[PDB]
């Protein structure tokens, strides 16, 4: 079709060395990108799970209180404010009357932190990891663009018809290959960067992510259903016995009272 | 603890594959096949337009070795005193050619040898070889060293200028014997040439002669009607310009 | 065999010009699919889930009743009406006696709201994430596909016999290649956005889903299991003590009854 | 070695058209079983889920029993078999003494029924996923197989040593290499076919999965073991109540009797 | 330096034919490794698995205590004698007071069977899939390494120093280029090989498996806890009315025992 | 554009020698580094699992409060530490009067030791798979770059003025081609070589891993929950029954009682 | 009912890109890679003599070209009546060079332009580049088709006599400005010689000029040593034979 031969027409005309060029102008977009989006962000989020670690290890011998509050404020003024606040509600507070006072005298677990802190808002969404994984293929598939025109411009063009000028098709051929090497080389140089860039950041948060969920699991001792469980059985058995013993111990006062009344009488 | 035991599992959505290192392959396979195929198709062609340069080489050699065969069994057919080279693309006169002292005409015997020659310069050209490559014919005088240099050039010249007046003398056989388009044909292709100095053998007998040679189109050679000098027709006879007494 | 070299004549006799058509239509077909079935309707689950979750976050203060009824009235599409009710069969309502009456004083979650309002049912499905995913494969492999075929025809027209032959037939190759790249260079570009944009939209819409399923969990406080445990402990521990406070109060009545009684005689 | 150029003698000796014929032939052998094993399965599990949902939803408000009954005749084959019975092991029927006898009143939910009618053994086992994901990879390593093989086999036939015998040569190449990416291009059309139809399938299986989950899930109510912890704890309270209720009736009722004695004295 | 040189020197200094031959000698040796490995193993633990459910199928009618002695000595391995001691803890017996003595009346399911006798510890682990699904890759690397460097030795031996000797040297060069795409390509057939057989015996092994949890969960049922709560509610119910009876006919029986005594005196 | 022309002059201006010597360092840099880092650290990890192993078989028959003690001198690194005090914070002790202290008569596990002492906690995190699984595509991209880098010092440096300035570019770009496929075989080679060790690695740490676990799991007995249940549903029958029975007996005894006091008056 | 709250649950773990494409992709790029080299090279092996005999064509032209440059430039910087044509190695006089009707002489600016570029000409052929790539030079005649054949032929060989005179006189002005080894190389450099027939110009009038063309040696002649000959000491003033008052 005539639009067809224009697009073909128009794309063969296309001088070498601004393929490579937009390659590079390209792939730079995409690294600059990277950086922005994805290894800065990444940065800082390990060094607020750093943070937060280093927080929450310097209340591991306050009082519960002390540490609720501690806590609340530590993640009040930021995003992690409603995953504290769950995690807070999966925490049990046991209570004894002291001094006619109700007081908190230990706070136990019932879930693991992780299941509030999750890899996923805490690092995955906020990192856009799900794309960034794709990014080193984006790379390489906008390198063999490149690279694939610039040859067919090059072999386009590689067309001696007498031997005579055969070094010069030669020539011409080579500075044409040249600039499409250039374009596949940088763009598979920036792949594996990024690569090499996003694995090692995302290994670091996922170790400082597990130290921040670790140092929450720490504070509180779980298991405080089966040791209510345990009670409960005990204090079945126990009321049984107690009934016994209360009844026996009933008859006897009652003979005494009883012979002391006969006395009386 | 409040929790179920029997709750749902297999939580894990496949991965898709990662599609673009898998089309840099393929595309990259395509450009290999692409390279190769190239590469022995431009050897190939590269390597038979060589072949093709040389076979035409040696087929114009073989045609112009061919040419001058024939002419000069001709030649030996009309007359034994005629001498062909092949080698160099010459012929000449071995006794009939000489020449002496203050003299300009050959004798009787180089007479005929210059006129019978004349129908087989024109039979070699009307062949086919001589339409795909002869060339005109110029005509190189030679002379002893010794002596005045421009009395030696002179009489060379005069030699000349003699000869192609027997070529195109009216009064010569050749006029009365041949006809306007072979007269035409004559004026295109004997053409005159300098005159050499090759003096050797200290043989004054031999140096004095004068020869005809014959010239050939190269293979990069074009032939356009802008060298193609065309005569008028013949409308008055050609009187010599070199009177007898002279 | 015969059947083979009928195949290809057949294959290679189409017009080079439609191969790259045949790829950039097909390519744009799944292009527009892609945008219709996923782009479109992810951006609509994100908008609706944004106005959703303003809804529920103006609820906060209101009792439980009311913020019930109001999230009752709130989902509606089928997926999330279906959410709601398993939802709410989740939340505990917590009854207490006034004025002679069983009313709701506190509604307590047993778990959160994402076990119903789930990743899948609500993002995963609707986007047919699972067919989705594996669309830029499709698209690169459909690219691939035509530059093989623009190879082939011209492999199966190449002439080698002269050197004039030889030069017609590698230009021929080269612009059939050079078309079918062009389709394929359209594909590739096409599986780099369809990449982006898929990955962006999924991550937006689990961040999304996320604040929702926030707002949600925010209404109601769980622990409700390890306080109903606290409480049968904390009884029967008062139970006993209650029974030998009774058991001793009713012998000293009876003392000082049958002291009465021997006055009275 | 002569044995690693008698194996080279033999593999390239065969007849060029056999490697694509090959290639197409096994391709096609393992899409039809694609069809057959996965594709038409899949298709029938989505029918019968279709049928099975509707089914559900006829019985939306019948009695628990008669519901019970119709969805223990409803499932017959072995895998969904197995799993009502799974799950109605899951089910808690509450009783209640009427008329003298202990009915069924409520069937209480204790786990989502995906838990038993889950994607792996209703859908991923069946259609033995965990082997045709892979199978589009496997096509396209046969193509690149033939690709290898064909290029093998154009570059032995490539021996001129003569200039008059070199355009045969190249002849015999451009055929072989011609075979090798028809095969190549019918296994990547083959192979991204099978992705579309199988990815397609599965994901519209898991959407259709997920409604007759739903269905089911619709049926129970969950949440019956916090009402009982909660009936526990009120039964608690009430049975302190209720025991210094008893002791002072007992207390008074003595009294009255004990006058009453002395009146009669 | 000179030491590149000296080890391009060595390395290109083996025959050709040796490369092939090394590759289709380590490949052929990797491929009896996943044999004997894995394809027999898988082989060995489907089979035993089929017989394990015809054995666990055939005491589905048989008593508790019948059943649990025939599990018991039918588990003889390592990995299922754990797997069967794990999920024998998870199973809760139940005792009723029959002829004077706690005897097991039924047997009750926790968990589900295939919590203990899993995917990664009968099948992954014994198969050690963490290494054979990447073995594929690693066969395919081995035959792009030989093909690599039969490509150096064949480009070493690539010295056309004169415009007579290049025919010959192209030749020679394809030859070697042969030499190498052979090792390639029985590398990739291997590994394709390799591919269908171990994503087959998966497949087959996880059926398999299913199967025989399936039987395993058929024999007990779930649901104990939820019986209990229930029960225990009953129990409260119960106990505040027997109380109330209990204090009624107490007092009954004291007013008739006064009045018989008032009537004797 | 100049700007291209001088990035091109400056990558090309180093020698052709320095870029394969450039790719096996940088290569063998990154084995040693996954020798250092995951390698080593693997062994020692397995290692010490084995040798946990057998110190956790050794206690098979000790006190509970012997293997408690043991159990918690013997974990000392970090994650190993913590994942013991969630482990044992999970463990259930049941304690009896004997006879005048709480004694632990028995350890009761509610987890699976799975669940702390996991494959991401002691294996994933410390050998920073997220990271090193990527490692061999980054060698062989380096190894691709290599490639693409030295062919562009052949091209950009061919000189065609002089017939023997042609004969040494063509020279050196044989060269550069050998250097490329030297430094693409050694790449390759230590990407296939990483590939093997680290999933065998992985394999065989998550092997004892799961002997490992299996040991913690067999010290301690789970299911106390379900019997906590039927002990307290036993004793409320038998608390029922006992009220009856205690009733009984307290009027019998009052009876007597009575007959007493009358016949003494 | 009793279910564990605490079960892990693995992260999902992004797959990485599988070996073989990546392999598969260098090993394609290292194919293409290596049929591009190759070809290359069989290329450059070839054409390698044909690049050798391209490259001594283009020295031997620039070599040419700079000879004919140098000696234009003497020419202009001399005499603006010299021209010289580089495009065909021509030396004109077109002004000077105007030939009357049936007259063999030129006026006084046509003598003193030749006899001012005859030592120009030689000091050039003296240098190294004239001493490797000069040969003799070749004097031009022209003549029309019109009118008897042999007076045009015997007019044009006058002017190549008289010219060769007004080179090689007693008294002219040129020998008195000599040496006897420039007067050597006047006889070795020079011959008297040659006719043609064209029709490349509009008009007749132009055909009556005298004109110098040198001429080179062939890349495979390499100034054969045989060919060249030797001259006797000049013993006596040479004298020219044509009539000067006619
Ligand atoms: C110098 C130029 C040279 C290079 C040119 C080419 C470049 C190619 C490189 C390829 C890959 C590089 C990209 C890497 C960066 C991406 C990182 C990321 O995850 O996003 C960060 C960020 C979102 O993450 P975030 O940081 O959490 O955002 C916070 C929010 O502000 C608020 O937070 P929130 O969570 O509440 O957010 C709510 C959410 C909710 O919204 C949603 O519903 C999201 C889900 C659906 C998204 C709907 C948007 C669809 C847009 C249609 C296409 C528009 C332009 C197409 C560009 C390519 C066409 C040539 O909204 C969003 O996040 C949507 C924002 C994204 C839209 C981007 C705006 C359009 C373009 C930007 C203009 C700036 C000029 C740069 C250059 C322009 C290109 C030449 O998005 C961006 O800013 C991305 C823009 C950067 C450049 C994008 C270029 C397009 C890439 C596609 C390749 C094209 C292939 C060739 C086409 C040929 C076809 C035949
Ligand atoms: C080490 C890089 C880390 C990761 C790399 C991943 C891919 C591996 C592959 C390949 C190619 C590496 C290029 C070669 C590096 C050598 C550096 C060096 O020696 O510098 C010295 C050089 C010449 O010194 P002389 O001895 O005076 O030379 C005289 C010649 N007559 O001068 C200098 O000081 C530095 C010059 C800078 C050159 C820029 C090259 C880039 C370097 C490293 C990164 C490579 C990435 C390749 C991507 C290509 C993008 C299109
Ligand atoms: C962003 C994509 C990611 C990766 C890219 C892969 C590489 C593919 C690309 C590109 C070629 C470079 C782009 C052109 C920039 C030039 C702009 C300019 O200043 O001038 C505009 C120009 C005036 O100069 P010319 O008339 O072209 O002079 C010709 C003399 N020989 O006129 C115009 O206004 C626009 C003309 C557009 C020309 C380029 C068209 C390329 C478009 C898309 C590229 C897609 C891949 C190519 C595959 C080809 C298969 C057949
Ligand atoms: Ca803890
Ligand atoms: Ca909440
Ligand atoms: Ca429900
Ligand atoms: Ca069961
Ligand atoms: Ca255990």
């Amino acid at each position: 079709m005539s639009w067809l031969n224009s697009i073909l027409v128009t794309l063969t005309s296309v001088e070498p060395y601004k393929v490579p060029v937009t390659v590079i102008v390209t792939v730079t977009f995409a690294f600059v990108c990277f950086i922005f989006f994805y290894l800065l962000r990444s940065i800082r989020i390990i060094y607020g799970l750093k943070k937060y670690t280093r927080s929450i290890n310097s209340i591991e011998k306050s009082a519960p209180e002390v540490q609720l509050e501690h806590l609340k404020s530590l993640f009040q003024r930021s995003e992690l404010k409603h995953a504290w606040n769950e995690f807070e509600e999966s925490l049990h507070s046991q209570y004894e009357l002291e001094n006619g006072e109700e007081k908190i005298v230990r706070i136990r677990a019932t879930a693991p932190s992780a299941s509030f802190f999750s890899e996923q808002q805490l690092v995955d969404i906020p990192l856009n990891t799900e794309f960034f994984k794709h990014l080193p293929g984006i790379l390489t598939g906008m390198g063999i663009i490149g690279t694939f025109y610039g040859l067919m411009i090059g072999l386009n063009h590689f067309d001696p018809s007498t031997p005579e000028q055969v070094s010069s098709s030669v020539n011409n051929l080579l500075r044409d290959v040249l600039y499409a090497f250039l374009g596949s080389a940088f763009a598979i140089f920036a792949s594996i960067l990024v690569t090499w860039l996003e694995k090692l950041s995302i290994a670091k948060s996922y170790k400082y992510l597990e130290k921040f969920t670790a140092a929450l699991d720490s504070l509180y001792d779980s298991g405080v259903g089966e040791e209510y469980l345990a009670s409960l059985v005990k204090s079945s058995n126990e009321s049984a016995t107690q009934a016994r013993h209360l009844k026996e111990s009933l008859v006897t006062d009652l003979r005494d009272m009883l012979l002391h009344l006969a006395e009386s009488q | 603890m409040f929790g179920n035991a029997f709750g749902v599992k297999k939580r894990r959505s496949d991965e898709a594959e990662k599609p673009f290192w898998i089309s840099y392959a393929d595309l990259m396979t395509a450009m290999m096949v692409l390279f190769l195929v190239v590469m022995v198709a431009s050897l190939s062609s590269v390597t038979q337009r060589i072949q093709r340069a040389e076979q035409g080489e040696k087929a114009r050699g073989q045609d112009i070795s061919r040419l001058c065969e024939r002419l000069e069994l001709h030649a030996r057919n009309v007359n034994k005193n005629i001498v062909v080279d092949c080698h160099d693309n010459r012929i000449s006169f071995g006794e009939a050619g000489r020449f002496a002292h203050n003299q300009f005409f050959l004798n009787a015997e180089g007479q005929k040898a210059l006129q019978d020659v004349v129908p087989l310069v024109l039979e070699a050209s009307n062949s086919e070889e001589g339409k795909k490559w002869f060339k005109q014919i110029v005509i190189e005088g030679f002379t002893d060293t010794d002596g005045s240099y421009l009395y030696n050039l002179h009489l060379s010249l005069q030699r000349s200028e003699w000869v192609m007046c027997s070529l195109l003398d009216s009064r010569s056989p050749l006029q009365k014997n041949i006809s306007a388009e072979q007269q035409l044909q004559i004026r295109k292709l004997f053409l005159a040439g300098g005159v050499s100095f090759n003096n050797a053998k200290e043989s004054k007998e031999a140096s004095r002669r004068v020869e005809l040679r014959m010239q050939f189109f190269g293979l990069k050679d074009k032939r356009d009607k802008a060298d193609e000098v065309d005569f008028p027709p013949v409308v008055n006879k050609e009187v010599c310009q070199l009177v007898m007494p002279l």
